[PDB]
């Protein structure tokens, strides 16, 4: 009598109606999760999980460092960052044994790209921290400023245009005692410690964005990790949709069908939330050194620079804080540079406690965070570690009646464990839990569940009895990209086609997307169909065209003609789709090369393609 | 130069080259010679692996391709194929990615083309790669050809054809007058020794980045290089604490309990506009002079009413400015009359700055700006009130809101353009599904809300970015089509924006919104806490006892919106797409099990019953139409009430739903930490009414399913 | 986000376009309406002037024209895409889950859709057009009230490329399942070979006799079959699969099949197995077989078994058994997993390289036609039937027209509307007489069934009631006939009307998803009538010509526009000012007003004193 959509599941199995539980399917308008207190809590938790790790004082940045590796083994189920180097190396060795040569081929096939990439490759990317201006900036302008400053400071080897040359230039600049920054004329002298702390910065508006001196090394290490993952089957990256869908079915078939009827199989789905706390750059450096065994030393240095630099990473602290006095109706803002020495009476209990915890780390308005990682820079290496842990589960390594396998993608994991009895299943799951704890892999027991094999999910790819329900992508914008008629039409139709091909977009939904596309395009460009009664200035001349043409379907949609696109015919260019139907006189007028208007996407060079003023 | 390559080489080969160079992130425009080199390499590889097949007996036949391309695909596919081939045939794993694989010979072959002499290229390639059981095919434009062991898998005809292709290509470059550049660009890629030394600061940093019990990076490198595992994992596990374990709690039917809802004062409406209680001043068919302009439409809609009274406050804004709302409403009416008195009315009219206008907007209540140095010594100077809002109990008004949002309206709220014809049977199925769903939902209130929000937000954004320092007036207009087929134009109220000097997308613009209504706010006053209620007229409504007079209320409220929120509210059309996606996914899920397109009996059958509600006698079902309307209403509610709380609750409760589902199918499920999941879910039920109603739905489903 | 808003706002101004200066001395300073097509302002940082997109439209519509050369030759990529798409075909879609640009169609969430692109290859225009036309006619006639007479009507009421299809049929030796069925229904001679399982079966040695056998299926279902006893030699002919088969009394001994791909070879092998009438496959039947066509009519058990095997045959392959093979030139085996093997093959089914092909036959026989188009020769074996007709559909090199009453829902909703109005106008005299005398039968005419589909289901009964009441008023008022209105409004009355109070000012017809609107009064884009030339245009496509009938009112009053009201022509300021359609519900019997009907014209209307009733 009163609506209750959840009750739909009372007859429909949940896996079918999973889209019911995705409230947004878009980008919300609030942007909750960025600021300063979040950084405070992140640093505090990172250093808390390493509570018993050894403390030391850095010699270059002059900031404390925490090393939890090889620390005491955890005694409780709470998260532990005590990852043992020997266990990690043994796991990597076992992975190599099961997949001989993998690291060798990865290294030798990546050396070329290490020696081939150009400087401009760094231009592509997300926002970057500009040490020159001390604020997040576009990658291209940051690169221009960096080359300008280095040229001023007499470091012009990067002029060769090779990425490795620029990395050597960065090394030389970092070795220099001090440098000059000229802003427009204001000159700033950054000493060795100042420049070093700036270069190891992690700005926070991939939540964290490193500086520019660390881009190339991160790129190289991620390239090696991707190359290693490619040969790995359990790795969930960098495959697309269809292959990811097939991975789940293949794993289930391998684990279940081969097993005897007597044997019992179970599957656990688990989420590794807050996955960067317990993984340290030092363990990554260890695995990197292991990977490049018996390899040229220059390549080893280039590849190991990244985790070495990250282990001394400095984390910036938001923009600051905002205080308000209701009594006097006043508002003020304080920066993070003054948060080191300031009263704690303004803040509340939790905020003042966090400030108390993080006070002894703020160096020059930038906390020091050696342990733990930051989101979205070394994801592939984490996937490599996960697949190694999984590979350690074969029947030969386990040396037990039970066994297990599964998939890991560094954000979600699924594990199928089978054994002759229920006690066998319990033993298998417990042993996997402990083994993954030893390496520092943390399984959240409050967001994981176990059930008989057949039904589970992984990276939102919900799986039920051989059926996958990929929901890992959001719907893009079906609007006017704002270049020109033909350009916008082509890019948008290609966008919808591509989303149909891979992102698993239903046909009917694609049809409504095309409908809304046509609506928005006509509204924006004021090119409405001649038959429609809508009125505008452009409709006058447009109307004339509708009368002149002998074939309505020949006219381009931008010219007021009908939209003949559909699921079957989406890849064809709009101009080419109406080539024959277009009247000969219209064809000649439209594509006249001598037009005065003209002095990626697939489109024809018609007169409708102009550059906006 | 690239034009010649594009026009001569076939589209497929150039597309493959473009994909390959896009994988490596190299722009073709900057590197011209390498473009031609890669195109030629791919072409020669494909020709080497073209028109060659293996018969069923094993002999070589020319018409199972004899040659399989490995370099014509991406890295992942090539690696998978070569791994499978090696595992099946037990062949030594290649170090690199081979160009081609010969099935008859069951061996990997590499293709090489060079501008200079073939012998140097073969020598360097063999020294670089050839170590054991490897074959390379080397060709050149000079017409000289050679290979390994003088063995050519290709016959004489194919070799001659490839030589002719190379010769005609070379003649083309020579005619174009650019072969000299092509030859000079080749240099053998001199592999001078590469040196990368860590020194100075970096050496210190590296030495300070090792595990415990290590003094320098070199010691660790030596240790790991000589490392070989020996039962370390077993020893650590034996010495690991026994208490650490991921125990499985037997999950039976009796274990789950309903989510504990918060206690406190009831909730309150917080939407940008009224949903159940909106009122419309409508003109059936706008045919007046000067159409399209929102101001004239608003004036005409206003002129249709004559029940204006003297405004007075019935339900005042407790924590706010009550009188100034009345004063600004009076100012709005007087300004509209003044506009009526005009002759050459411009497109829009900006309200003059007045005390009541500023006070209602909040301009005179906005704290000023001053550096922290000059205000540190303030007794009550505190950090912004980042305190968790107080808990609010569940209120029944949100249930009624959703119920009325799911009802069937009597107008065509959404108008969609046309597309091409459908020829494929799958196109027929897609069109059928889309048309059925659209006919179902095009008359639902959710579409009315969508269009109202879109119009309000687009008008507000245009006004904000048009005049920066003017307090413009903006009618809340919505155009629809009745069942009969007359273009109805409804006006719900008015909005006045504040100063709109916007530099950042998150900059907040303050506006004051006045919305008509006919609901007595003394029935459920708690629902109305942010609003000021005036009684600005009386309306005559027809009932079984004639034309009865009832009060006409006005809800005035000061709100603020950000440009990104404005765009979010301007892009609500995607709710229809989401609701479709949902119903289509359910269609596919039910069809796959039966293995047949089931939309025909899903929609037209009218014999299916999907539980969609509850009644005093028990649960209640509906129709696929009710299901579609419910899903669209849910999507629109989620869009309007966008908050992190909603997404958090949905994400944390999806897992509980999945576990209950697994329980239903007798899958013997188990939970490592059920109480932790319960706390994580309940962490999102504090004050929001939408999330509280969702939790109530979840509890109802829990108590029903397990029975 | 930003680019879309930026472009939306930029296009607003008068001269948002930038063009070279030459345009100043090449196009008129303004438009025929005096609108200026350029501005003297020069683009910042350059010498280009600012102009408006109105100049773009002016150049597009009446700009100087040039010869189109180098365009077809330069664009060699997308043109092939167009050719492949248009000349390609389609097929049935299965819900289970050249080819590098059609990924979306072929593969989806959980369904597969076959597609074979085209290019410039294959047969000629006339043969393909005849085959497709016959396929459509047979497929539609499958579901008619009586397929035989219906099919004859469609064949006699259609033409191919401007030439009546009967002449082509009589003067064309092209062979196809649909064409053969149409010829057999027409009573002419058809090929001796019988089209079964999608391939043509031609006997060339041996013979057999028919016996009625009851067989218990593997699913415990008893089926009666006409089993053939006696050695027989058949050839299975198909474009992508040609095979030679021997059969004996309940025994298959040899089958050599050659096909381009493994799928066609497997289909031919399955057809051979089902035709062999082997007991093992009878024991291999699983599930309940109730396969039916679009008409839901039960078919013979053999066709049901063939369809079931075509669905899948994995559980049947291993059941045949294992037998040895010998290595021979041009000999290929058949593994249970459908893969050639040099050392082993599936029982009684081999694969060759060349196979049996090349020479064809020119033999024709006299045949009889049964109730549901099942063509059966004198001997008794089934020759042809729509159940064996392929689902492939493609394109027509030359225009093909279908004037029948059930081919309208093929070219599209616009075609449905145009053809419904063409049928109405062509039968104007008879339809007028029927409407005047016994309109109830007219409102039940099947010829209006397509229109009922376009009109939304939710608003078809109410539309029908409004139309019925309006037409009753038109009949009972007299003296105010208006043919255009009758033709425009007649088709909406097909549904079983119900009482309503709405006064529809426009009715909606769904075309290509978007819903067009046709106004009850005056002209509409869907329905336009030019009295200056006396021509009816439907969506821009001519529908015929109207001749005024021997009834008309040429002096105002029109009683079939407003339900319960009579419009009295031009407005009169003396009467009550313009009213609203909604308000009209309060006027008393005989009252008069100056209602605003629509557009910008006022019409005086009087409320009918009487009341027009309907069934």
């Amino acid at each position: 009598m009163d609506v209750n959509p959840t009750l739909l599941f009372l007859k429909v199995p949940v896996q079918n109606a999973i889209s019911t539980t995705f409230p947004y399917t878009g980008d919300p308008p609030y942007s909750h999760g960025t600021g300063t207190g979040y950084t405070m809590d992140t640093v505090n938790r990172t250093h808390k999980y390493s509570e018993k790790g050894k403390w030391t004082t850095n010699t270059e940045t002059g900031a404390p460092q925490l090393n939890p590796i090889d620390g005491p083994l955890p005694e409780d189920n709470e998260p532990s960052g005590y990852a043992q180097t020997d266990c990690v190396l043994e796991a990597m060795a076992f992975l190599e044994e099961s997949h001989p040569g993998i690291f060798e081929n990865s290294c030798l096939e990546t050396m070329e790209i290490v020696q081939q990439t150009r400087v401009d490759k760094l231009t592509q990317g997300r926002q970057t921290y500009d040490w020159t201006l001390n604020r997040n900036q576009p990658a291209a302008t940051a690169l221009a400023n960096t080359i300008e400053v280095f040229r001023s400071n007499g470091l012009t080897a990067n002029e060769s245009g090779r990425l490795i040359d620029f990395l050597k230039d960065v090394m030389d600049s970092m070795d220099k005692e001090e440098m000059e920054i000229t802003t427009h004329k204001k000159k700033q002298r950054l000493n060795k410690r100042s420049y070093l702390i700036r270069a190891l910065t992690l700005n926070t508006m991939a939540i964290a964005t490193p500086g520019m001196q660390i881009r190339g090394f991160v790129y190289f290490v991620e390239a090696l990790a991707r190359s290693i993952c490619e040969k790995l089957e359990q790795s969930g990256l960098p495959v697309g949709g269809n292959e990811k869908k097939a991975k789940l079915a293949n794993v289930v078939r391998k684990m279940m069908t081969n097993s005897q009827d007597t044997e019992l199989s179970f599957t656990i789905t688990g989420d590794n939330t807050k996955w960067n706390e317990n993984q340290n750059p030092r363990m990554f450096l260890a695995m990197i050194t292991y990977i490049t065994r018996n390899q040229p030393e220059w390549f080893r240095n280039v590849l190991s620079i990244a985790p070495i630099m990250f282990s001394n990473k400095m984390a910036r602290l938001g923009k600051g804080y905002m205080f308000e006095s209701k009594s006097m109706k006043l508002r003020t803002q304080v920066p993070a540079e003054m948060l080191a020495n300031i009263d704690l009476k303004y803040f509340n209990k939790s905020t003042r406690e966090k400030i108390e915890k993080i006070r002894p780390l703020l160096i020059d308005g930038t906390a020091s965070l050696s342990p733990g990682m930051m989101m979205g820079m070394f994801n592939m290496l984490s996937t490599v570690l996960g697949v190694s842990i999984l590979n350690l589960g074969q029947k030969k390594y386990t040396k037990t009646t039970y066994w297990w396998d599964g998939l890991q993608s560094s954000d979600d994991f699924a594990l199928i464990v089978n054994a002759p009895n229920h006690e066998g299943i319990q033993a298998g799951v417990d042993r996997f839990y402990r083994t993954c704890k030893l390496v520092g892999i943390n399984m959240s027991k409050k967001k994981s569940y176990i059930n008989r094999t057949g039904t589970f999910e992984f990276t939102s790819f919900f799986y039920r009895y051989g059926f996958v329900a990929n929901f890992s992508m959001e719907l893009p914008s079906f609007g006017v990209s704002g270049i020109n008629e033909s350009a916008d039409m082509s890019v948008g139709v290609t966008v919808i086609k591509n989303n149909m091909i891979n992102n698993d977009l239903g046909p009917a939904t694609a049809q409504m997307a095309l409908q809304l596309f046509i609506k928005d395009y006509r509204y924006t460009y004021r090119c409405h169909r001649g038959d429609t009664q809508i009125q505008t200035r452009r409709a006058f001349e447009l109307g004339k065209l509708w009368e002149q043409t002998r074939s309505k379907a020949g006219l381009l949609v931008s010219d007021g003609g009908p939209n003949l696109y559909n699921i079957r015919n989406l890849h064809i260019p709009e101009v080419c789709l109406k080539w024959e139907l277009m009247d000969e006189d219209y064809q000649g007028r439209l594509c006249n090369p001598m037009n005065p208007f003209v002095s990626e996407y697939d489109a024809v060079a018609t007169t409708h393609s102009w550059i906006p003023k | 130069m690239e034009d010649f390559v594009r026009q001569c080489f076939n589209p497929m080969i150039v597309e493959l080259a473009e994909k390959a160079m896009k994988e490596y992130g190299e722009d073709p425009k900057i590197e011209t010679n390498k473009f031609a080199s890669i195109c030629t390499h791919l072409e020669v590889c494909f020709m080497y692996s073209d028109f060659h097949f293996i018969d069923e007996r094993g002999e070589s036949t020319i018409i199972k391709h004899r040659f399989e391309i490995i370099e014509g695909r991406d890295r992942t596919m090539a690696w998978t194929v070569v791994n499978s081939i090696c595992n099946t045939t037990g062949v030594e794993k290649p170090k690199f990615l081979p160009d081609l694989y010969d099935y008859k010979e069951n061996r990997f072959i590499e293709i090489g083309v060079t501008r200079r002499e073939v012998h140097i290229y073969y020598l360097e390639k063999a020294n670089k790669i050839k170590s054991e059981k490897t074959h390379i095919h080397i060709f050149s434009f000079t017409g000289e050809e050679m290979a390994t062991k003088a063995d050519y898998t290709l016959d004489e005809e194919s070799r001659a054809r490839i030589k002719t292709r190379l010769f005609t290509i070379r003649q083309e470059m020579a005619s174009r007058g650019l072969w000299d550049s092509f030859r000079q660009s080749e240099r053998g890629e001199e592999t001078i020794e590469e040196r990368f030394e860590i020194t100075g600061t970096m050496r210190r940093l590296a030495d300070q980045s090792l595990p415990p019990n290590f003094s320098s990076l070199e010691n660790f490198r030596a240790y790991v290089d000589g490392f070989e595992p020996n039962g370390c994992i077993e020893g650590k596990l034996s010495q690991m604490s026994k208490e650490v374990n991921a125990r499985i709690e037997p999950f039976l039917r009796t274990t789950p309990r309903p989510l504990r809802l918060p206690d406190g004062p009831p909730c309150s409406q917080r939407s940008k506009f009224l949903l159940m209680d909106a009122l419309k001043l409508s003109i059936e068919d706008p045919s007046h002079e000067g159409e399209g302009i929102p101001l004239y439409d608003a004036i005409k809609c206003m002129k249709t009413f004559f029940g204006w009274k003297e405004p007075n406050i019935i339900k005042p804004h407790e924590k706010g400015i009550n009188p100034n709302y009345l004063l600004t409403w009076k100012q709005v009416l007087a300004e509209l009359q003044d506009i009526k008195n005009e002759e050459k009315i411009p497109r829009t009219k900006n309200m003059k700055k007045t005390s009541q206008l500023k006070w209602a907007l909040g301009e005179n209540m906005a704290p000023e700006k001053v550096d922290f140095e000059d205000c540190k010594d303030v007794n009550d100077l505190k950090q912004y009130d980042s305190d968790e809002p107080e808990p609010r109990s569940l209120a029944c008004w949100i249930q009624s809101e959703f119920n009325k949002a799911c009802e069937l309206t009597d107008s065509s709220w959404v108008e969609l353009d046309e597309i091409g014809e459908d020829v494929a049977p799958i196109e027929h199925i897609a069109s059928m599904r889309r048309n059925y769903f659209t006919a179902e939902v095009s008359h639902c209130r959710a579409t009315e809300y969508i269009m109202k929000g879109v119009y309000i937000n687009t008008a507000l954004l245009n006004a904000s970015c048009a005049a920066m320092d003017d307090f413009q007036l903006i009618p809340m207009i919505s155009k629809c089509i009745t069942k009969e087929g007359r273009r109805k134009t409804n006006l719900y109220g008015f909005i006045i924006k504040g100063r709109s000097h916007l530099r950042n997308d998150t900059d907040v613009v303050n506006f004051v919104s006045m919305e008509f209504s006919l609901t007595d706010p003394r029935l459920e006053p708690h629902k109305w806490e942010k609003y000021c209620v005036l009684e600005i007229g009386d309306m005559l409504l027809r009932t079984a006892v004639g034309q009865v007079s009832r009060p006409m209320f006005l809800y005035v409220r000061t709100n603020g919106t950000s440009k990104i929120k404005m765009k979010w509210g301007m892009e609500m059309r995607r709710c229809l797409l989401q609701s479709l996606q949902q119903i289509e996914s359910m269609i596919e899920a039910e069809s796959s099990v039966k293995e047949k397109d089931l939309t025909k009996e899903f929609f037209e059958n009218k014999s299916e019953t999907w539980p969609i509600g509850e009644s005093p006698k028990g649960v209640e079902e509906g129709s696929i139409g009710k299901v579609c309307r419910t899903l669209l209403a849910k999507s629109v509610f989620n869009s309007l009430y966008a908050s992190p709380q909603l997404e958090g609750f949905s994400a944390e409760s999806r897992k509980l739903l999945l576990i209950v589902q697994a329980l239903r199918d007798n899958l013997e499920p188990g939970t490592f930490d059920l109480e932790g999941l319960y706390e994580a879910i309940e962490e999102c039920l504090i004050n929001d009414p939408w999330v509280l109603l969702n939790a109530s739905w979840f509890n109802s489903f829990l108590t029903h399913a397990l029975r | 986000k930003n680019p879309a808003l930026r472009m939306k706002w930029m296009m607003a101004m008068k001269y948002p376009i930038t063009a070279d200066k030459r345009i100043m001395e090449m196009i008129p300073e303004r438009n025929e309406q005096r609108q200026t097509l350029w501005s003297k302002t020069n683009d910042a940082g350059s010498d280009r002037v600012m102009v408006s997109p109105l100049a773009v439209t002016w150049w597009n519509r009446n700009g100087p024209t040039t010869s189109t050369v180098h365009y077809p030759k330069v664009y060699k990529t997308y043109f092939e895409k167009v050719e492949r798409l248009k000349h390609g075909t389609f097929g049935p879609v299965h819900f289970r889950n050249v080819y590098i640009e059609v990924l979306h169609l072929t593969q989806g969430t959980c369904w597969e859709q076959m597609y074979t692109p085209g290019g410039e290859v294959r047969n000629d225009d006339v043969d393909q057009s005849l085959i497709i036309a016959a396929r459509n006619i047979v497929r539609r006639a499958t579901v008619s009230a009586d397929p035989l007479a219906s099919l004859l009507e469609m064949c006699h009421s259609t033409q191919i490329g401007g030439v009546r299809m009967v002449d082509i049929l009589r003067q064309n030796p092209t062979e196809e399942q649909a064409v053969d069925i149409c010829k057999a229904a027409m009573g002419l001679r058809i090929s001796s070979s019988f089209s079964f399982g999608g391939f043509t079966f031609k006997r060339t040695s041996g013979s057999s006799v028919k016996r009625e056998e009851e067989v218990l299926t593997g699913n415990l279902q008893t089926l009666k079959i006409r089993v053939h006893e006696g050695y027989e030699e058949f050839t299975m002919v198909g474009r992508r699969a040609t095979a030679i088969l021997r059969k004996a009394t309940r025994r298959l001994i040899q089958l050599i099949v050659s096909g381009k791909d493994e799928q066609s070879i497997a289909e031919a092998i399955i057809v051979a197995m089902v035709f062999s009438q082997e007991d093992c496959m009878i024991k291999a039947v699983r599930g309940d077989l109730n396969f039916v066509n679009r008409a839901n009519q039960r078919l013979n058990p053999m066709h049901q078994l063939l369809r079931h095997f075509q669905k899948d045959a994995k559980v049947l392959f291993q059941n045949w058994g294992i037998e040895p093979i010998d290595n021979v030139m041009g000999m290929i085996g058949i593994l249970p997993d459908m893969t050639p093997s040099t050392e082993m093959s599936l029982r009684g089914v081999r694969v060759s390289k060349m196979g049996v092909d090349e020479y064809s036959s020119t033999e024709r026989v006299v045949v009889s036609i049964d109730r549901f188009l099942r063509v059966r020769d004198q001997r008794g074996n089934v020759l042809l039937s729509p159940e064996e007709v392929s689902e492939t559909q493609g394109t027509e090199k030359l225009t093909i027209t279908y004037s029948s009453s059930m081919m309208w829902e093929i070219n599209g909703p616009e075609s449905v509307l145009v053809n419904t109005y063409q049928w109405i106008i062509r039968n104007w005299e008879n339809v007028k007489i029927q409407w005047s005398q016994d309109p109830t039968m007219l409102y039940n005419k099947m010829e209006f069934e397509p229109f009922q589909s376009l009109v939304p289901k939710a608003a078809r009964g109410q539309y029908s009631g409004f139309v019925r009441v309006l037409f009753q008023q038109m009949r009972d008022v007299l003296g105010t006939f208006d043919t255009v209105q009758i033709i425009k409004l007649l088709p909406f009355a097909a549904a079983p009307p119900e009482q309503s109070r709405m006064q529809f000012s426009s009715l909606t017809v769904n075309v290509r998803g978007s819903g067009m609107r046709i106004v009850v009064r005056g002209n509409s884009p869907v329905f336009n009538y030019n009295k200056a030339t006396k021509r009816l245009t439907v969506l821009g496509k001519d529908a015929g010509a109207l001749m005024e009938d021997p009834d008309e009112g040429t002096a105002g009053v029109e009683s079939a526009v407003l339900r319960g009201f009579l419009i009295l022509g031009k407005e009169n300021k003396r009467y009550g000012p313009a009213l609203s359609i909604n308000e009209l519900s309060n006027l008393a019997k005989g009252e008069k007003a100056n209602v605003l009907i629509g557009q910008g014209d006022v019409v005086l209307v009087m409320k009918r004193k009487r009341d027009s009733s309907i069934l």
